């Protein structure tokens, strides 16, 4: 029942995509909208496929919506016959963030699955990865956000490399990869910090109701905030860091020993070279 | 004749719930709807209604087809006492033609008035101006109290047409029985269709 | 000179269904548009129930496709059946004849409508294998005699690919993580320690190959494991993966504060 | 014509562009015949009828300018008329070919228009030489427009030949301005 981890094949966001711009929806006022199929039983949801659902939203800021229930529960068994393991599970909209009808509609869909998820493939791209975000609804009624990540099926690993392959990194090794993800959470974090100063501005300023909730989870940030380069901290750290130069100067060392051993093999392999040589250039 | 999307508009309402004549005005509007409907694929086949429901939770009741499928659907009831969607249930019926399927297709809309009918005239008309605009026939199935008439309603589809089943054509239901007897005289069918 | 370009959701959902139907030779349909007589592009797909019986003529359902068809009309999607894609899993790309025969039943909907093998187990992740042509290892088939092969390409845009790009990427909350330390320990304890006993190994193969050729080589390390490979290989692991724990740590003592 | 005698049933085994190829191998045997050639393609050339396949009949017209290159400029505008009153198919693309043929280093808007119509044309046939003409006419520093154009028509233009040899046309025109083009080049580059 209760899930927590949301995984999400790459299918969904192509086809998603193709969706975009194959219906020209335009990123400004207008956002795409479809369904999605896959397995909801554990406590992950793993997302498999997708299809298009065709939908009016009501002129500007709008009040009322349509989405056509006889589309869906027509489609669906046309899936069904296909690969009955997919469930219908939930929708998506590929506009930026949320919006006012989404929590509405939500509960349209808990007549067509159970459980029923909502998230967002940002089409733009135009900020960093992850342009997928998982929501579901709980009790008041709203949006948890919930992790997502994507996840290469044995199909589309093969897709995906065949593809990307003319894009992809070329530096695979362990070390660059490691403190490449490392920067790329920096600059992950240095992000969320903004959006919480801006804010509470706007709290300041932006009409700020209160949201007391917020404040309470600010504090318990700050309270969280490892001080101290205390003298305890001041010894674990520093205990810590030997350790790992005992490792390293083993590390390091041996393998210089073995090209040192390499070394030595080439240097017999020129001596033995020039020997044979000069000897042929007798006769 | 019709080739166009239709919407069925009903409120099922405090007229509605309440037996206008036989069996109840919400029943009334029933076999009402599938004798229309009926003439309406009789019209031409491919001829699309939407239905819907306004009130409190105004929504569709079903939508797009053409054969019985509406019939299927209005088989279930709705809330009885119910209360004005109208201009959001006719704005969504619009929204709704704007989705109407394999267009060429024309838009129109019949819409039962069970309700008391609470809008104002200029959102009703800016609903007429945007009918007209998105160019829906509109014709207006109502029997309200007194009825619901020198009102918006009469306003409304005049407020809607410059071309009368391009637009706009009325009738308001009177008293009695005899629906698809009286109707058959409103240009809610026949007629311009 | 004739070429088909395939979008990419066409060949995601393509590999997709075919891995999925291992091994039924599933199949689908193909929509897309011909631009030239050298042109064949195909920029959608669905997919074709399955049947007590393989890929045949009766496979296609009517009903089934414009049941389809209309549906994606609604969506915009109006696009010719161009051809239809198929899976010979671990048989490689080629036509039956019974592959053909259907074949034809799409030649005279189309004169150019094209057949699409895709090949699901084999197709390594490197280059997938497809495989799209017409009629008039697979030689046995006459590739040049009934049919005849043609030429693939793939229609792409710069924000497709961007999705992609973070297909192998980490997670948000990931690089300030620090793996359990004392759990890491053991890998250092425990990891030098394993080497150490490797440490002896590589001794006694460069005392004693020391008086040898590469022939006489292969007698010895194909049987057993020199220790060579294990001390460069195993000092992989203690470098980086201590390296970056290090560089955890100094970056969270300093940042966060 | 030796071996062109030796086969007859050569023609038979030639194919509607080897037909087309055949006929316009012609030029080259006879190139720098500056009246027989015209003669020479008479038999094959346009209106003078032809035993079968448009494309031999096509073959003249890019088979003349073979010899008359510069120096065909009459016929070939005429041609080009030929072309400018049907731009399409053989009929459009030998002649679309022959055309900068023989206007190739010379300026002339027809040829690049005429074409650029040809080109806009969007015959796969017809539209590619009409890429390669117009940067053979403006072939030297050429225009910018052209290039907007040819460029646009490259991005534009729904084709893979007919994108193609545009870039031939833009290399075209692109000539000795070094510098100049890297634009473009970085453009075509990037």
């Amino acid at each position: 029942l209760a899930v927590q981890k949301v995984v999400v094949h790459p299918l969904v966001l192509l086809s998603v995509v193709d969706h975009f711009n194959r219906i020209g929806k335009v990123g400004n006022q207008k956002r795409v909208v479809g369904v999605l199929l896959g397995s909801w039983q554990k406590k992950v949801l793993d997302v498999s496929n997708s299809f298009a659902v065709p939908f009016d939203e009501d002129d500007k800021d709008d009040s009322v919506w349509f989405l056509d229930h006889d589309y869906l529960e027509n489609m669906y068994g046309m899936f069904k016959k296909v690969n009955a393991r997919e469930r219908i599970v939930g929708w998506y909209h590929t506009g930026p963030k949320l919006h006012k009808n989404d929590i509405a509609i939500n509960e349209l869909m808990k007549r067509y699955c159970p459980n029923s998820v909502l998230v967002i493939i940002d089409v733009k791209p135009k900020d960093l990865g992850l342009p997928t975000e998982a929501y579901i609804s709980v009790e008041s009624k709203t949006f948890e956000h919930v992790t997502s990540e994507i996840g290469a099926e044995e199909a589309e690993e093969v897709g995906v490399e065949h593809l990307l392959r003319d894009i992809k990194d070329t530096t695979v090794g362990t070390l660059s990869q490691r403190i490449t993800n490392q920067v790329h959470g920096l600059k992950g974090l240095n992000s969320k910090l903004l959006d919480i100063r801006s804010y509470l501005e706007k709290v300041a300023t932006g009409k700020l109701p209160i949201n007391h909730q917020i404040i309470y989870q600010l504090q318990d940030v700050f309270n969280l905030l490892p001080d101290v380069s205390l003298q305890e901290f001041v010894k674990a750290f520093y205990l810590k860091t030997n350790d790992q130069m005992v490792v390293v100067y083993l590390a390091s060392l041996i393998r210089s020993v073995v090209a040192l051993h390499n070394l030595i093999n080439n240097k017999i392999a020129n001596r033995d070279a020039e020997k044979k040589e000069g000897q042929e250039k007798e006769e | 004749m019709v080739l166009e999307s239709t919407m069925v508009c009903v409120d099922n309402s405090e007229y509605m719930r309440n037996g206008d004549f036989l069996p109840t005005r919400l029943q009334a509007q029933q076999d009402a709807v599938n004798i229309v409907c009926h003439s309406k694929t009789r019209s031409n086949p491919e001829n699309n209604v939407g239905l819907i429901t306004l009130a409190n939770d105004c929504e569709v009741l079903t939508t797009l087809t053409p054969d019985t499928g509406r019939i299927l659907s209005k088989l279930h009831t709705v809330q009885p006492k119910g209360k004005i969607t109208f201009c959001t249930g006719i704005r969504v019926a619009h929204l709704a033609l704007k989705h109407r399927q394999g267009k060429n297709h024309k838009m129109r809309i019949i819409a039962f008035v069970g309700s008391p009918v609470e809008d104002n005239e200029k959102d009703l008309v800016k609903l007429a101006k945007r009918l007209k605009k998105e160019k829906v026939n509109v014709d207006i199935i109502n029997f309200g109290e007194e009825e619901v008439n020198t009102e918006k309603l009469t306003a409304f589809v005049n407020t809607l047409n410059g071309k009368d089943g391009t637009g706009s054509h009325l009738v308001t239901v009177p008293p009695g029985p005899s629906l698809a007897d009286a109707l058959i005289s409103s240009p809610i069918l026949a007629g311009e269709g | 000179a004739e070429q088909v370009y395939i979008s990419s959701l066409a060949l995601l959902k393509m590999l997709k269904h075919g891995r999925a139907g291992v091994p039924m030779e599933v199949m689908g349909l193909m929509l897309g548009e011909f631009v030239d007589d050298y042109t064949v592009r195909v920029i959608d797909v669905f997919a074709m129930p399955q049947s007590g019986t393989g890929v045949s003529v009766e496979a296609v359902d009517p009903v089934f496709q414009a049941k389809m068809l209309d549906m994606l009309k609604q969506t915009g999607r109006p696009e010719m059946v161009v051809g239809w894609y198929h899976s010979h899993p671990g048989f490689g790309c080629w036509l039956s004849g019974v592959d053909i025969n259907t074949q034809q039943s799409f030649e005279a909907l189309s004169e150019r409508a094209v057949a699409v093998v895709v090949d699901p187990i084999q197709s390594v992740k490197g280059k997938v294998v497809i495989d799209a042509f017409r009629l008039i290892q697979a030689l046995i088939h006459g590739l040049n005699r009934h049919y005849y092969s043609i030429t693939i390409n793939y229609r792409k845009n710069e924000l497709e690919q961007k999705m992609l790009l973070n297909l192998h990427k980490k997670s948000w909350m990931e690089g300030l993580t620090l793996q359990d330390y004392s759990e890491h320990c053991k890998h250092n304890e425990s990891v030098v320690k394993e080497m150490l006993e490797l440490a002896k190994n590589y001794n006694k193969a460069v005392e004693e190959e020391d008086k040898m050729t590469p022939e006489q080589l292969a007698i010895k390390n194909v049987g057993k494991q020199d220790p060579k490979r294990h001390l460069e290989e195993h000092v992989d692991v203690l470098m980086t993966s201590n390296i970056v724990q290090c560089l955890a740590a100094m970056l969270d003592t300093v940042v966060f504060k | 014509d030796q071996f062109l005698r030796d086969n007859l049933e050569w023609l038979a085994r030639a194919t509607n562009w080897a037909k087309f190829t055949a006929t316009a191998s012609l030029g080259v045997i006879h190139k720098g015949h500056e009246k027989e050639a015209l003669q020479l393609m008479a038999t094959y050339l346009p209106k003078d009828t032809s035993p079968g396949s448009a494309y031999q009949e096509g073959g003249g017209l890019y088979a003349l300018g073979l010899i008359h290159a510069n120096h065909g400029g009459d016929i070939i505008d005429y041609l080009l008329n030929q072309l400018k009153n049907a731009s399409n198919d053989i009929v459009r693309h030998g002649g679309s070919l022959g055309l900068g043929l023989a206007a190739m280093g010379t300026a002339r808007q027809d040829v690049y228009d005429l074409l650029k119509t040809n080109l806009y044309q969007d015959d796969a046939v017809t539209g590619e030489a009409a890429g390669l003409a117009l940067g053979l006419v403006m072939l030297g520093s050429k225009n910018a427009q052209a290039i907007e154009d040819m460029v646009g028509y490259a991005q534009e233009t729904q084709h893979e030949k007919i994108l193609r040899g545009l870039a031939v046309g833009i290399a075209l025109v692109m000539y000795g301005r070094m510098e100049e083009a890297d634009a473009l080049i970085e453009s075509l580059c990037r």
